[PDB]
């Protein structure tokens, strides 16, 4: 809806603080991690598909962290 | 075994509001819809019907929508119809029909058998 | 806003006599709803045809209906003095309102 | 009879092992049943009702701040200190303002200060838990009597609605004429509450998750509490500007009404109005039909000139219904329909409407029967006026079995392992696919789960590649079960 | 906030349809894609760091595909 | 100084005269007068119809609603060049002065 | 921008592509909405009226 | 704090008679702890019900208790001249403490 | 088999101190509950009396709460009940029950059946 595309990397910022700063800065860090402990199978799952593509641990790293973003 | 009766109120003076009621019985009446058909004396009859059910929703007709309201009720198994602003065209005869509502409640469409059985009718006069 | 029967048909008691409504296709060129209603100069009418061809119970294996299109009939094999009544005539519309029929009454003598 | 016209229905023939059959019904589909004998008859569930429930937590979509009182006290001496912060309606936040002597505090530092503003909700939002007893599913069961004007009839007095619950018991139902018959159903097995919140907004009502419904980011309060005012997350409706170093304000955050109903997305509506009525998921139903009499036997056949009031007309699945009426003498008595072919020997195309009868009077009856995929002639008396109708029904040559292939298997999607409970102790291959489809749904159950439309999809692509490039002979293992099967659950979801 | 986390999976679909079925199946695909043709720079940049990043193509793909599906 | 909204958006609105039109399956769809006034929200789905619902042939068909939008909460948006933009600043020495 | 008492400093581009109903500035009596569907859900179930 | 019967009901020596009284969610809507006590104008009152709808020895089985929702029903069947009496209820809270009935009064003609 | 005797009281004065006892025999005194109440004449029974033990443990009622003090003993097998600060409203009858007591004996979560035996009613007055 409108409550996504929350007006964030366009610049136009200041010394004052916005419209919710310590509040709208970890609310993105909060749910992953909520959705993590609640959902643990698509965590491990995702393990297993970032570990068995990927060659370096760096790729197995950043193609678990990617996919443990994308979803809610 | 199934009757629909009505209670007839005579004279009421062109301007007022005038009340007509639906004392229903023979059935469960939340689950049965309630129309109302005004028949002028001596000619077509006509559509004034709402179509109530047991959540209390209309139809909007179009030649009767800013002057005439209706009403429902549970617990007394009646419907009612407040014509209000009547004048000397708006008097005539009131008959009730009842038609049969969808499963879920939601009657949009109407049975094939719709106006089942009617009541005796209201006659109103104006001054 | 009506349909279009006509003023008053007659006939000898014994014959037959059709009467006929006819509207658009909002009603009863789309759809099978129009029924037939008539009224007896006392008071409320009473249900006496269904759909196009049904009848409800007790009506007494005589009256009859069609649609050809835009316009339906109903006729009445079989006269009596009985059914001097004022037929009518509904149709669920499209829009979900009902219409009525013009007006048409019978005489027998 | 009622049941025609109704998409998405289907036909169960088979009665075998003992004279029971499987039957699973939702609330759109509408099952149709047949037999060697035992005439036919529709199922459907028409509702399905909570009926007392009891409030979980509520929630607070729109607040206001009235009563605002701050306070703020000098660098390095301690904590600003408030009266109303020790009551819990007011929202505090200690936060560090910078002071001086133009602020009359000396030691020119970086001070505290507390802001206080009492919270009133207006517009609350709650759900209610209700257990898997007490709770009424509605079962209409409506043969094919081939009665007049009735088809496509979801309305009016033409079955038998009975009412099971887990409270109940056989609930056999005396449908008159055709005898009885018992439906031992699962009231419990199939719609899984103690999961599910009857949520509720100030007009409209959900069926949302229970664990999703626990940790919704809204100020909540528990469920049985009267003088609702001790709200428990008050941080996360109410926001404190400190703009600069200067003093701070609180302000209210408007009501999420429109942003729940984003959150909603997903969620099937139930009607909390009047009653609890959903209209949300099946019921499984044993159906044992050892006591239906046909209504149609131990009468004589007809002498002929029959009479076509309505014109024969095709419905979904290839299923003709006409209209006849008998002309003549010895009115209550069967109905010599038959379809067959060209060049009038070989009887092919059965019926649905098995056991046509003239019920004693000129009524007009319905008769459903499917005809072959070509031409074909339907035959509606015997040699003195009898009715040859001429027919063509399209296609369905492969296009049958290659459409039922594809709806059996999204029968296989929306439903779970109940799918497997749609026929009669197939045994040794049912009652263990049934067990196989419960560990693999089981184990996909454990994954896959808040993830959406899209990534579905997307994880189907990724096993199908690691299945299209690994070896010794895993691909079949990769590919089949697990990489194309998401991929039809990756298009098959969000109903 | 609370228009986060949108309630899709949790099993509990029937054949009745949802609240926002087709009204929000779509909604994310179209998001994403009104999101680039407004920062394309950040499409160009995952691209070059998504190219030389694991050495097979598919690794390139999957590692764009996700940088470009984070961002909001 | 001098601001001029460019666009207002609705924030909470609410629906009157809900209409709808339904027809026959192999007739093609409804139409409305509803359907081309600006004023209201229209979208076209289908039911299935059958000789239970008055109709004939057995098939999907059409279906129109038509609902009034009518708005009661704006979210408007101003704009200004950049002339008639008035700052204000404050010019203070280091005088021994007291307050 | 501007809400019932409150004011923000948003950049246009940002303002043009809100997901809302929305109507051009100046005007009298609004009656022409633009983008009506995404503040309206229509609901189709069971394939019966909607 | 309090209940909600009504304060008067009547009934001849043969009907049945209810008595509702409703509740919390948090005394009786919710726990199983309703009781009912019936009181002489020249005894003592005694006990009647159990939990929800069991009785003690003494009073003949005629006495049976249900509970709807935040409705809880005393049903008498077969009244008799001796049975003029003050049907209080009770309800243990959640908090600890004990809530009463305002009283109801019954006659037979 | 079990009987519940009380105290009477002649006339008192609002401001004074009633005080009414209860004679408990026939059955185990030292491990049971016992609850004090107050009936105005056709009114709520106000649940006056606390949630005793063999140590006299106490539940605050909330209309009667820093009006009234309850004791207790074991070597009469009595009860004590008294209400000082009396008023124009305090004159009612009273009454007695009995409870049992859990086995581990702390006495929060009542039993079933409780409030098994009465009292017998003793009135006090106001002058
Ligand atoms: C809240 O504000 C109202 C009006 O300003 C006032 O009457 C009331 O006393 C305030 N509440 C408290 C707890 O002071
Ligand atoms: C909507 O119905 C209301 C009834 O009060 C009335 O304003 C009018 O008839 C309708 N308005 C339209 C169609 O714009
Ligand atoms: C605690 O109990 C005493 C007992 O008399 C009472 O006076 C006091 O008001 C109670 N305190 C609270 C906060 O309720």
């Amino acid at each position: 809806s409108v409550a996504l595309v929350p007006h964030v990397g366009m610049g136009l910022e200041t010394r004052t603080e916005t419209w919710m700063s310590s509040e709208g800065a970890w609310k993105h860090a909060q749910r992953i991690e909520t959705w993590i402990l609640r959902h643990p199978g698509f965590t491990i799952m995702a393990a297993i598909l970032a570990y068995t593509i990927g060659t370096t641990h760096f790729q197995r790293a950043l193609i678990f962290i990617l996919l443990t973003a994308v979803a809610p | 075994e199934v009757q629909l009766v009505e209670s007839g109120a005579e004279v009421k003076k062109p301007g007022a509001s005038v009340k007509v009621s639906c004392k229903a019985s023979g059935y469960t009446f939340t689950s049965y819809a309630m129309h109302w058909v005004r028949q002028a004396p001596g000619q077509r009859l006509e559509w004034m019907g709402w179509i109530n059910a047991g959540n209390g929703n209309t139809k909007y007709s179009q030649k009767f929508q800013d002057r005439v309201t209706i009403t429902r009720d549970t617990s007394a198994s009646t419907a009612y119809m407040e014509l209000s602003s009547l004048r000397s065209e708006d008097t005539a005869i009131y008959y009730c029909a009842r038609d049969k509502v969808d499963d879920y409640g939601d009657y949009w469409f109407p049975t094939l058998w719709y106006f089942d059985y009617w009541g005796q009718g209201t006659l109103v006069t104006v001054s | 806003s009506a349909l279009t029967q006509p003023a008053s048909v007659s006939g000898s008691p014994g014959q037959s006599i059709t009467i006929s409504c006819t509207g658009t296709s909002s009603d009863v060129g789309g759809f099978n709803y129009v029924s037939w209603f008539q009224q007896h100069p006392g008071k409320a009418p009473k249900l006496m045809l269904y759909d196009v061809t049904s009848r409800p119970s007790g009506v007494s294996s005589r009256f009859s209906g069609s649609k050809s299109g835009n316009t339906a009939s109903l006729t009445i094999s079989g006269l009596q003095a009985e059914d001097e009544a004022d037929y009518y005539c509904s149709s669920h519309t499209s829009r979900g309102t009902w219409v009525f029929g013009g007006g048409t009454k019978l005489t027998v003598l | 009879m009622r049941c025609i016209g109704i998409s998405n229905r289907d036909f169960v023939e088979g009665v075998s092992g003992g004279s029971w059959v499987d039957i699973v019904l939702e609330h759109g589909s509408c099952v149709t049943t047949m037999a060697k004998n035992k005439p036919t008859l529709d199922f459907e569930l028409i509702e399905t009702e909570a009926k007392q429930p009891a409030t979980l937590r509520k929630y607070c979509i729109e607040a206001k701040l009235t009563n605002t009182t701050t306070d703020s006290r000098c660098p390095t001496q301690g904590e600003p200190s408030l009266n109303e912060e020790q009551d819990k309606r007011f929202v505090c936040k200690h936060s560090m303002v910078d002071r001086g002597w133009g602020n009359g505090c000396g030691l020119f530092g970086k001070g505290g200060i507390v802001t206080c503003a009492m919270f009133t909700c207006k517009k609350n939002m709650k759900g209610k838990v209700v257990q898997p007893e007490n709770l009424e599913y509605t079962i209409v069961i409506t043969p094919h009597s081939g009665e007049e004007h009735a088809v496509g009839n979801d309305t009016g007095k033409h079955g038998k609605e009975i009412k099971i619950t887990p409270q109940s018991s056989i609930t056999e139902a005396e449908l008159t004429g055709y005898g009885t018959v018992t439906m031992e159903c699962s009231p419990r097995t199939g719609l899984d509450f103690n999961e599910m919140v009857l949520l509720q907004m100030e007009n409209k009502a959900w069926l949302v998750h229970r664990q999703w419904f626990l940790d919704l980011p809204l100020p909540w309060l528990p469920g049985a509490d009267t003088q609702g005012s001790n709200w428990i997350q008050k941080e996360t409706l109410v926001t404190f500007k400190n703009p600069h170093a200067k003093k701070q304000d609180v302000v209210v955050l408007g009501s999420q009404e429109g942003a729940m109903h984003t959150a909603l997305t997903g969620a099937t509506e139930i009607q909390m109005s009047s009653g609890n009525l959903l209209f949300t998921g099946h019921l499984k139903c044993r159906l044992r039909m050892d006591k239906l009499q046909l209504k149609g036997m131990s009468y004589s056949m007809c002498t002929g000139k029959f009479k076509v009031v309505k014109e024969i007309a095709e419905t979904q699945h290839g299923t003709i219904v006409i209209r006849v009426q008998y002309e003549g003498d010895g009115s209550p008595c069967k109905i010599p329909f038959e379809i067959m072919d060209l060049e009038k020997r070989h009887v092919l195309g059965r019926l649905i409407t098995v056991n046509p009868i003239v019920t004693e009077k000129d009524s007009p009856v319905n008769i459903e029967a499917e005809p072959p995929f070509g031409d074909s002639y339907i035959i509606i008396g015997v040699e003195p006026g009898q009715l040859k109708l001429n027919w063509f029904k399209k296609g369905s040559s492969i296009g049958q079995m290659i459409e039922t292939t594809m709806r059996g298997a999204k029968r296989m999607a929306i439903l779970g392992d109940t799918a497997w409970d749609f026929g009669s102790l197939g045994g040794v291959f049912t009652s263990i696919g049934k067990a196989l489809h419960q560990v693999f749904g089981a184990i996909y159950g454990a994954a896959f789960s808040g993830v959406s439309w899209i990534m579905k999809i997307l994880i189907g692509v990724i096993i199908t590649w690691i299945g299209m490039n690994s070896r010794s002979t895993s691909l079949s293992v990769s590919l089949v079960l697990v990489g194309v099967v998401t991929l039809y659950l990756g298009v098959m979801v969000q109903a």
